[PDB]
């Protein structure tokens, strides 16, 4: 199996390249990596638009990133289960809509 | 295909690209450079505006060209990976043609050539970053620091930094090092670092990286304590009356 | 010059230098000079530098120029011309009228770098002024100004609201003062607790605190 | 914006004359040629105490009879002497004799004109001109110790004195008036110290200084920090004597 | 012109920033919000479907 | 980009600058064409203008034989008529030979269409 | 015999400015031709007449404002003893009808009544300058300005006597009607001044201030970048500022040193 | 009933200028009585320095229209009139929705 | 714009009234002109009278009216 | 407007020419004077070679491009490279290809194309130099005049370089007498001495300045350079 | 009175001979016009560069048929109130035909020239109908010469299917850029005026001058007496303009830098 | 001497928004009514067909095509435009899934290849 951190590094160098060199528009996209190695766990990663590329332990991206994080560092332990950070995600995404509730 | 002009010659003399890729270098990280007789110590600070990451899963901000040279970079982090990826193909190229790994000289002459080469072309500009390269030739024991730069000048320097808050820093070493005395202690020579990136990082003693290259694949990253030791007597000098 | 952001120094340097000297200050209003007419914008500028010399001593703080800017590549063009006009007037009025002391310009943009070369003109404008950052210093010194004036509850901790302020502004440590003080009105009460300014700190903070990832490196 | 096909009302490009500016904007460069040997002089310049002056260079060797010293942006004279070296390791193998001074100088010449967006007729590799000038001096057993002057423009001059960079002008005038065919190697090295350091805004010393010669016996030698300086207290010494 | 049509918007500014670049920080905030969790026993991923 | 008076792309109003004025100029050869079809038979009437007495009226044609059973009319300026008729000819030839069979007159229509597209 | 006159008209004169040169290392060329142009005709007449001959009606400074070029024009008034008369172009240029149109011939007249005198023409990029629209009801009220004025000109007018002399930022978008023989003869470049042209244009400001006796501005011309005449006296009043602000009577090379490296970032764009 | 919501003309130029006006009262005289009221739709016609405090300090939502919200409305503007009593608020309330006062 | 028709009966009306040679070709002139109105018929009624003044005479002939109808002609569309 | 009509190669004014080719034919004139004259046996070219200073010495500008075939320049030192070198390729391949010395005339055309190509292209530009070519084939001596534009024209005598005029209006004076002056080397030499000191009126006529240059009947192409020119002054 | 003269001019030769066609020719030998019946123009156009000799004919044509000259400036018609310039126009006009042997001469016709082409001709209605009134007025009468209008620009940019008609605008003049054999006749008619030494070589001059107009011609003389002075003499010699011509004043420059 | 041109015509703007998409966005506004309805048994598709000369005929022209025998396409916005991209996209679906497979393409996939087509002609000068 592919290593996350190795795939993350291609794509970002291929944004990087775009306006660089070519004339062209850079892609208006961001990517959060989920994916699992037997040499590092659980790895998540982040990439943007200018070709930066970061590690995040828990990340937002999107409408309402700031108010969303602030929240994210409070809830946050260093204990975890799968079950225990379906409820975290969801308490904050219930808490970050720009429309009233959640559905 | 396409091959129209990015790069235009200035009336200044200093092209536009170069002048404004020197902008991205002071906006990026920061990174300090201090040699010893026996080290080459590369300092630099983390600003994690707001941090949820871990330490070991991000990036470290020194990377390994080979096991016992190594590149530290201040500007963006996008541009700097480009520079890495076509020195470790350089690397290994030495490596498989001569039967020895890279000198420092080559390789610093490498990194400059293509930054230079991005400002003479159209079609590219050049890459917004400069760069502190250091490591060891083959036989050898002495330390080589090399700063290059956007311009792809290169030239070298027992002491330098560049990124954020360059000038304060620089002063700081005009007045904290000996020329008829580089440290020949492992322990002076980290100290130093320390008390450059300490008046800028504003908090945080685990926010302060030291990666140490001693001769003969001797890259190491010193741990928490021994970091927290050198701060606990900086306060001590600071805090100092007779 | 003075370039940064208006009412975080910009504004306030240029109202404390006119306290001392006791000179009249001017408050021009760039953007009303952008008059939709011809002939309009020049004879305007040149009623403001007619006035300014008849009542000196006094200094001139032109807000925002960059309306009635806007550089171009040439130094007039076949887009709209009322702008150009304002724009090579306010040039004419520097080099060719010059003062020793008698009247005072300062000028205020946001950007210096849209503002034609030779329209900043070194030998009139020779202080070229740039905003530096709060370090956590200079954060609890601009705090404590503003809580003098204040009256406040005792269990309010300076340094501790401080630390956990980072790279936020003398602006936001205003706006804090004013919305944590708001909690107190609310709850009728002329003293400030504890409690408020944690709220209010962490509140301006996030909205001036935007992350999209364009930082780190 | 702008393209690079431009000319002037003259008839001469833009860029050529902007690049005449950048040599202008580096640091004075002096090089005699006498009846025996070449000298050239650099300022290696040194600004700062933590700066190693001692361990850098601007005086850089093309062959083993071929030296030069450059002004002006220093990191775009290294792609023109890689290619200049190509040409005369080239004409070793293909003749097995010394290249002519003058010939390599028309050969690096032609690709300073090589500047473009792209043409029919040529090859562009460049989009501009090179920031940088030389004096390249040599020596071949067909015409001697010469010295050129070797423009980004693409015309080349033969000379016997030629300095470039910032000060040229005021160096230029008194070597004029020093230049004899009758002064010996040691000689020329010498009246090339006392100018040097009167373009200079600070003290001459070796940590700052470089000379290197050329000489048909040895070839291109670059001369040592200490020989350079223990004639800078000769130098020294019999000026503040005549005072 | 072919350079007379080149804008060159693709090159460093007087900022030192990339015009391009900037613009598409911005797009990524009226899009929906995407969040990742990892946690040692798993990686929960939300992405919110706006409209 | 920026630019719609040097380089052609879509309009906001939504009527492209280039396609209307195209639209407009054909006409400077002062021709007025028609084509109707008989039950067996297609016809065209086509008006000639003869400008001087230095010049043949037989060397000037609108209609250009393509194939042997194609026509075409064009109604234009006549360096663009010509230029369409000599790209227009050899793509007849070509799918002639290599399909076995006479061009269509919608599929010679499409083909150019797109291209001007 | 009332035939010409003033009528009404919006003005600055200044009869005999004090102002003199500062400037004559970059201008010394502007000066050269200035002085032929405008100073020898005033001054004698009868020179111009032997060789059969009569001087420019007018002449065009460009390059950068006021780097010794405004200097230049002021300086030649005082020294001819005519009257100095500035109009700024763009007052001149009115959206109303003719209102521009009307107030150029006033101002001709003016000129005709006062004769032996310099209009100085500051900007002409307003007056005239680019465009493409060929009218727009905003472009030809410009238009109708810059037409009117060319009037004036290319018709009956004193060469001998009226003197304009004209003031740009760039000639290159200026329409050929205002740039052509026929209305300015003499087209004068400016020159960003030279090591040594700096130093003299230097060594006028060091007539003032304690600089120590032994300085060589030629040694800090060859650090200095680009500069021009207007930024060489920008350095020197910023160096005394350093030695008012470190509390220190006297100057040395290095106060005007570190002035110039300020400056030239400053105004970079 | 009323024309222009703002433009690129002056509106808000013109909304510029009352903020600078504010900052002077605060300054020499420190005397403010006079208070002004803002009122937009849009966005485009406000600027980050524009909503940075100190020059607009509070930003209120006015209203968005609900069900119980136009009942209440009704009744007041119902109080002048001869309305039947056999009416019901509640009905004509629940009727209108995408209506506003 | 007039017909082909209708130039001929332009034509005929305009060099009427003008004196001329007894023979004479209105035809002629009227396949050369395209994209003339009124005011350009006219005209090159009066440029062939021109050069006739200029030839010493009160006569166009059809040779001035070719000449005529060319020039009007060239220096237009 | 100005900066239209010079920043393209690919444009035409209203003129009737772009303003690009006045500035190239400027150029021409900033180059430094050089007379050519021939009677059709013989072909000489005059040049006066200026160099820039005491310490300079003097570099070759009159170049043989076979023994049989040469130019001189005046413009453009690095323009006048490209075209020297495209006339060497040139005069080798006629050689080896026809067994001919080429002429002129078909010189000058092929020349032309490559000009015109490089105004068909953006980075691409016009030459800037202009040569006068001589050769000695066997329709005889032949002196064409090429300009960077590609208007080639053969002259009995001419001149390019700054105050051309002067030689060249000598030139139609002495016309009939040179071109009478048939087969002889030295009367032409001492003619183009004589001819080229009416183009003079602000520069010397000295030894190390002046530079001859012949091809003929009987001479293959030859240089007399520096000492060389003394007993033809 | 002007005191213009055909020998302050010489090589526009061609272009002389059109303009005594159109008007002096109608207005002598009117009975030959009338008797022929062609209409005889009451309206010239002219364009092209004044200064170069197109205005110093017109001026030359009026004192010749020693005809009223009026100058009337486009930009003073163009009122800001209400009418003004049409009013003024048809004043021109009935003064005109009062004055008669007269040329109105109007500099000028691109200035009230443009008139719009789209609903911007509302703003810009002054400048239309100025324009209109005077070829309404020309139209309203033919077959007489007894006012002629003669019309200038500084450079045309301006041309209206309208402004044609014999009545109206007929002839269309163009000066062009002139020949070599021009340029000596126009150099030697402005070397009267200077004091020469006699060993001025006219033939050179002519051919080293490339793109050049009449009134830049006038420049290098002025330029030439300018460098005769600080010579020390009071006349000029061949050198002189030849130093001349290299010299700005018409975007000719030299340069060094290309030789060794 | 040509095809050195790469520059793109699309480009961001200062509010993150791509200039050409705005401009595109009325075209298919300045469109004709077209619809589908998926009743889950199946799909429907409509459109008007309307021409524009009373001579031509609009029985004649087509709006729907047949993009492979299975799958039918429709479109609002300009004529010219969806005439090449129905060929193209013809094209790809027939040498990809017919050459390299024989099943005829499931529709979603055949959606990305005209996804693919359209943003590569925005990205690409």
């Amino acid at each position: 199996d592919i290593p996350v951190e190795i795939l993350v590094r291609r794509l970002s160098d291929i944004k990087q390249g775009y306006t660089q060199h070519g004339g062209l528009r850079p892609f208006g996209v961001s990517f959060i990596y989920a994916g699992y190695d037997d040499r590092y766990g659980y790895q998540l990663y982040t990439s943007n638009p200018s070709g930066n590329y970061t590690g995040w332990k828990a990340i937002s991206v999107g409408a309402n990133t700031s108010a969303a994080q602030t929240l994210l560092q409070m809830d946050y332990k260093d204990d975890m289960k799968v079950d225990d950070a379906i409820e975290l995600a969801l308490k904050t995404l219930s808490k970050t809509t720009d429309s009233s509730a959640l559905t | 295909g396409y091959d129209r002009a990015l790069s235009i010659f200035s009336p200044d003399g200093h092209i536009f690209q170069v002048e404004y890729a020197l902008e991205a270098v002071k906006r990026g990280t920061c990174a300090v450079g201090v040699k010893g007789k026996n080290c080459v110590v590369l300092g630099c600070e983390r600003r994690s505006t707001l941090k949820l990451q871990d330490t070991r899963i991000t990036p470290s901000k020194v990377s390994k060209i080979d096991s016992h040279v190594v590149l530290s970079f201040s500007g963006l982090n996008a541009d700097s990976r480009i520079l890495i990826e076509k020195a470790r193909v350089e690397a290994q190229s030495h490596r498989l043609t001569l039967e020895d790994p890279v000198t420092v000289e080559y390789l610093t002459r490498y990194v400059a050539g293509v930054q230079q080469r991005y400002t003479q072309s159209g079609g590219v500009r050049p890459f917004g970053v400069s760069t502190l390269i250091a490591g060891f030739d083959p036989r050898d024991d002495e330390p080589k620091l090399y700063q290059t730069e956007p311009s792809g000048i290169y030239s070298s320097w027992s002491a330098q930094t560049i990124g954020r808050n360059s000038k304060t820093v620089r002063e700081f070493l005009e007045k904290n090092y000996d020329r008829k005395e580089p440290p020949a202690t492992v322990e002076e020579c980290v100290k130093l670092t320390v008390r450059s990136l300490l008046e800028v990082v504003q908090t945080g003693a685990k926010n302060i990286e030291i990666t140490v290259v001693k001769p003969d694949s001797d890259i190491v990253a010193l741990s928490s304590e021994e970091i927290n030791q050198y701060v606990t007597q900086i306060e001590q000098e600071k805090q100092e009356q007779q | 010059i003075l370039y940064g952001a208006p009412g975080t120094g910009k504004t306030l340097l240029a109202k404390a230098v006119a306290n001392q000297t006791s000179a009249t200050f001017l408050r021009i209003v760039g953007s009303e000079l952008i008059q939709k007419y011809l002939g309009d914008g020049p004879r305007l500028c040149r009623q403001i530098f007619k006035v300014a010399g008849e009542n000196a001593p006094s200094i001139v703080f032109i807000d925002e120029i960059d309306a009635i800017g806007t550089k171009r590549y040439d130094s007039n063009s076949g887009g709209e011309r009322e702008i150009q006009r304002t724009m090579l007037e306010l040039l004419n009025q520097l080099d060719g009228f010059d003062d020793r002391g008698d009247v005072k310009v300062i000028m205020a943009t946001n950007k210096i770098e849209t503002l034609d070369p030779a329209l900043i003109r070194p030998g009139r404008i020779d202080r070229k002024i740039l905003f530096e950052n709060p370090d956590l210093s200079t954060k609890k010194k601009i705090l404590g100004i503003h809580t003098s004036k204040m009256n406040l509850s005792e269990d309010v901790n300076l340094e501790t609201l401080v630390t956990t302020k980072d790279d936020l502004s003398g602006a936001d440590i205003q706006a804090m003062c004013t919305e944590a003080g708001l909690l107190a009105l609310r709850e009728r009460r002329m003293q400030v607790t504890a409690e408020d300014f944690k709220q209010a700190k962490e509140r301006v903070m996030k909205n001036k605190v935007e992350e999209n990832l364009e930082g780190l490196y | 914006d702008r393209g690079v096909s431009t000319f002037s009302p003259e008839g001469r490009l833009f860029q050529v004359e902007y690049s005449l500016e950048a040599i202008k904007l580096g640091s004075t460069a002096i090089g005699i040629a006498t009846k025996e040997g070449v000298v050239l002089g650099v300022e290696k310049r040194a600004t700062s105490p933590l700066l190693e002056s001692d361990s850098i260079e601007k005086i850089v060797e093309i062959d083993r009879h071929i030296g030069c010293a450059m002004s002006g942006l220093t990191a775009d004279a290294r792609s023109m002497i890689e290619h200049a070296r190509t040409a005369a390791v080239t004409h070793n193998l293909y003749y097995d004799e010394d290249i002519n001074v003058e010939s390599l100088t028309q050969s690096v010449c032609d690709l300073a004109l090589r500047f473009g967006e792209g043409a029919s007729g040529e090859e562009r590799l460049m989009s501009r001109p090179f920031g940088v000038a030389l004096l390249i001096a040599g020596h071949d057993a067909d015409d001697g110790y010469q010295l050129f002057h070797a423009e980004p423009s693409g015309t080349f001059y033969r000379y016997n004195a030629k300095a470039i960079g910032s000060g040229s002008e005021g160096a230029q005038a008194e070597l004029l008036n020093e230049w004899h065919s009758s002064l010996t190697l040691k000689e020329a090295e010498l009246l090339v110290l006392k100018i040097l350091k009167q373009v200079m805004e600070e003290k001459l010393d070796e940590n700052n200084a470089q000379l290197s010669c050329i000489t048909k016996q040895d070839g291109f030698k670059i001369y040592d920090n200490e020989k350079t300086a223990e004639l800078i207290k000769e130098l020294k010494e019999k000026e503040a004597a005549e005072s | 012109g072919s350079r007379r049509y080149d804008s060159r918007t693709t090159i460093f500014s007087p900022e030192g920033r990339l015009y391009q670049v900037e613009y598409a920080l911005e797009s990524i905030s009226h899009a929906g919000t995407a969040i990742g969790i990892m946690a040692s026993d798993g990686i929960v991923l939300a992405a919110e479907r706006k409209v | 980009a920026g630019y719609d008076r040097h380089i052609t792309i879509f309009s906001p109003e939504g009527r492209l600058y280039q396609v209307e004025y195209a639209f407009k100029a054909t006409n400077q050869t002062n021709i007025n064409s028609l084509a109707v079809r008989g039950k067996d038979c297609t016809v065209v009437i086509s008006q000639k203008k003869v400008p001087d007495k230095l010049l043949d009226p037989t060397t000037v044609s609108y209609i250009f034989c393509i194939s042997r059973t194609i026509g075409m009319v064009v109604n234009g300026p006549i360096p663009d008529a010509r230029n369409a008729a000599l790209r227009a000819k050899a793509e007849a030839a070509e799918f002639r030979y290599k399909y076995g069979y006479d061009m269509p007159c919608d599929v010679l229509a499409k083909r150019m269409a797109n291209l001007s597209q | 015999p009332p035939r010409i006159d003033p009528s009404v008209t919006m003005m600055t004169v200044e009869e005999k400015p004090d102002v003199t040169y500062s400037d004559v290392g970059g201008c010394k060329d502007q000066i050269e031709k200035l002085r032929e142009v405008v100073e020898l005709p005033l001054l004698s007449p009868e020179r111009f007449a032997t060789l059969g001959i009569d001087p420019p009606k007018g002449i065009l400074l460009y390059g950068p404002p006021g780097t010794g070029k405004t200097l230049c024009a002021r300086a030649v008034a005082n020294r001819t003893d005519a009257t100095f008369i500035r109009v700024i172009g763009s007052e001149l240029v009115q959206k109303y009808v003719g209102e521009g149109a009307r107030m150029v011939r006033e101002l001709f007249e003016m000129a005709r009544t006062k004769k032996a005198c310099i209009i100085f023409f500051d900007e002409i990029d307003a007056v005239g300058g680019a465009r493409f629209d060929d009218g727009a009801g905003g472009d030809n009220e410009v238009q109708r300005t810059m037409l009117e004025l060319i009037t004036q000109l290319d018709g009956f007018d004193p060469r001998g006597n009226i003197k304009v002399m004209f003031a740009t930022n760039r000639p290159n978008t200026l329409d050929p009607a205002l740039l052509r023989p026929g209305r300015i003869d003499r087209k004068v470049e400016f020159s960003l001044p030279d090591l040594e042209g700096r130093a003299n244009i230097f060594r006028i400001h060091s007539k003032s201030m304690s600089v120590e006796r032994g300085i060589r501005w030629e040694l800090i011309s060859r650090l200095c970048p680009n500069s021009t005449g207007a930024e060489l006296r920008s350095v020197c009043t910023e160096a005394g500022m350093f030695a008012i602000r470190a509390r220190r009577k006297v100057a040395t090379e290095k106060d005007f040193l570190k002035a110039v490296d300020k400056v030239i970032s400053g105004y970079k764009k | 009933s009323t024309r222009v919501e703002g433009s690129g003309g002056g509106d808000s130029e013109v909304q510029r200028t009352m903020l600078e006006l504010l900052n002077q009262l605060d300054g020499f005289e420190t005397s403010k009585n006079i208070k002004i009221i803002m009122a937009t739709n849009r966005l485009d016609i406000l600027d980050p320095a524009l909503l940075r405090p100190g020059r607009i300090d509070r930003k209120i939502e006015f209203p968005p229209p609900s069900v119980a919200a136009r009942a209440e409305i009704l009744r007041i503007h119902s109080r002048k009139m001869n309305l039947t009593r056999g009416i019901n608020l509640r009905k004509v309330a629940e009727k209108m929705n995408g209506c506003s006062g | 714009l007039p017909n082909e028709a209708g130039r001929l009966e332009i034509f005929k009306i305009h060099t009427a009234k003008v004196k001329k040679t007894g023979e004479f070709d209105f035809e002629a002139a009227v396949k050369m002109s395209d994209g003339f109105n009124g005011a350009d018929i006219r005209n090159c009624a009066t440029e062939a009278g021109f050069f006739a003044i200029r030839d010493d005479r009160d006569h166009i002939n059809p040779d001035d009216l070719m000449k005529a109808v060319r020039k009007v002609a060239e220096v237009k569309k | 407007f100005r900066n239209n009509y010079d920043g393209d190669t690919v444009t035409f004014s209203p003129t009737g020419r772009l303003f690009q080719v006045e500035y190239a034919l400027e150029a021409i004139k900033q180059g430094s004077v050089t007379v050519g004259l021939r009677s059709n046996t013989h072909a000489v070219l005059v040049a006066l070679k200026r160099n820039a200073d005491e310490l300079s010495s003097y570099q070759k500008k009159i170049i043989k491009c076979d023994e049989h075939m040469g130019l001189s320049l005046a413009g453009l030192a690095p323009d006048a490279r490209v075209l020297s070198n495209y006339l060497r390729q040139q005069c080798n391949y006629s050689s080896l290809v026809f067994n001919r010395k080429l002429a002129v005339e078909r010189a000058g055309h092929l020349l032309c194309d490559k000009a015109q190509k490089n105004t068909q292209s953006y980075g691409g530009r016009p030459y800037g130099v202009g040569l006068l070519i001589i050769g000695y084939d066997k329709s005889g001596a032949h002196l064409l005049e090429f300009q960077p534009s590609g208007n080639v024209t053969e002259l009995y005598g001419t001149a390019i370089g700054a105050r051309s005029q002067g030689a060249k209006t000598y030139l139609e004076r002495t016309l009939d007498t040179f071109i009478k002056i048939d087969g002889n080397p030295d009367e032409l030499i001492k003619a183009g001495v004589e001819a080229i000191s009416q183009s003079l009126r602000d520069e010397s006529l000295t030894v190390d300045n002046l530079s001859i240059a012949i091809v003929g009947k009987d001479t293959p192409f030859t240089i007399y350079d520096g000492e060389a020119v003394a007993k033809y002054i | 009175k002007p005191t213009e003269t055909y020998s302050d001019v010489g090589g526009l030769d061609k272009q002389i001979e059109e303009l005594v066609e159109a008007i002096v020719l109608p207005m002598k030998r009117a009975d030959k016009f009338k008797d022929m019946g062609i209409r005889a123009p009451k309206g010239a156009l002219m364009y092209g560069p004044p200064g170069t000799g197109k205005t110093l004919l017109a001026r030359a044509c009026a004192a010749q048929t020693n005809a009223t000259f009026l100058k009337l400036a486009a930009p003073q018609l163009v009122q800001m109130y209400i009418g003004e310039g049409a009013k003024l126009v048809r004043d021109a006009f009935a003064l005109a035909k009062e004055k008669a042997p007269t040329i109105i001469f109007i500099d000028e016709l691109d200035a009230i020239g443009t008139k719009r082409f789209d609903s911007e001709k509302s703003g810009d209605r002054e400048v239309q109908r100025t324009m209109l009134e005077l070829l309404n007025q020309l139209d309203g009468f033919s077959s007489d010469d007894r006012v002629k209008v003669l019309a200038a620009t500084n450079r045309v940019d301006v041309l209206d299917p309208a402004l044609l008609r014999s009545g109206r605008l007929d002839r269309k003049i163009e000066f062009p850029l002139p020949s070599e054999d021009s340029r000596a006749q126009i150099l030697q008619i402005h070397s009267r005026k200077m004091t020469t030494d006699d060993d001025i070589n006219w033939q050179e001059l002519a051919r080293s001058t490339d793109e050049f107009n009449g009134a830049q011609l006038k420049a290098v003389t002025v330029e030439a007496g300018m460098i005769a002075l600080r010579n020390g003499q009071s006349s000029v010699k061949h050198e002189d303009f030849v130093e001349g011509i290299s010299e700005v004043q018409a975007r000719k420059s030299k340069s060094v830098s290309f030789y060794a | 001497m040509t095809d050195r041109y790469s520059f793109s015509l699309t480009t961001f703007s200062p509010s993150g928004k791509l200039g050409q998409i705005d401009y595109a966005l009325t075209a298919v506004k300045q469109g004709v009514t077209s619809l589908g309805i998926k009743a889950t048994n199946g799909v429907v598709i409509a459109t008007e067909k309307k021409s524009s000369s009373p001579l031509a005929m609009s029985e004649t022209l087509s709006k729907v095509s047949l993009l492979t025998p299975d799958i039918g396409a429709v479109y609002s916005g300009m004529g010219p435009d969806y005439r090449v991209l129905v060929d193209k996209s013809r094209k790809v679906a027939h040498t990809s899934y017919k050459r390299i497979y024989g099943e005829y393409p499931p529709t979603k996939l055949l959606v990305s290849e005209v996804a693919k087509i359209m943003q590569e002609a925005t990205q690409s000068g």
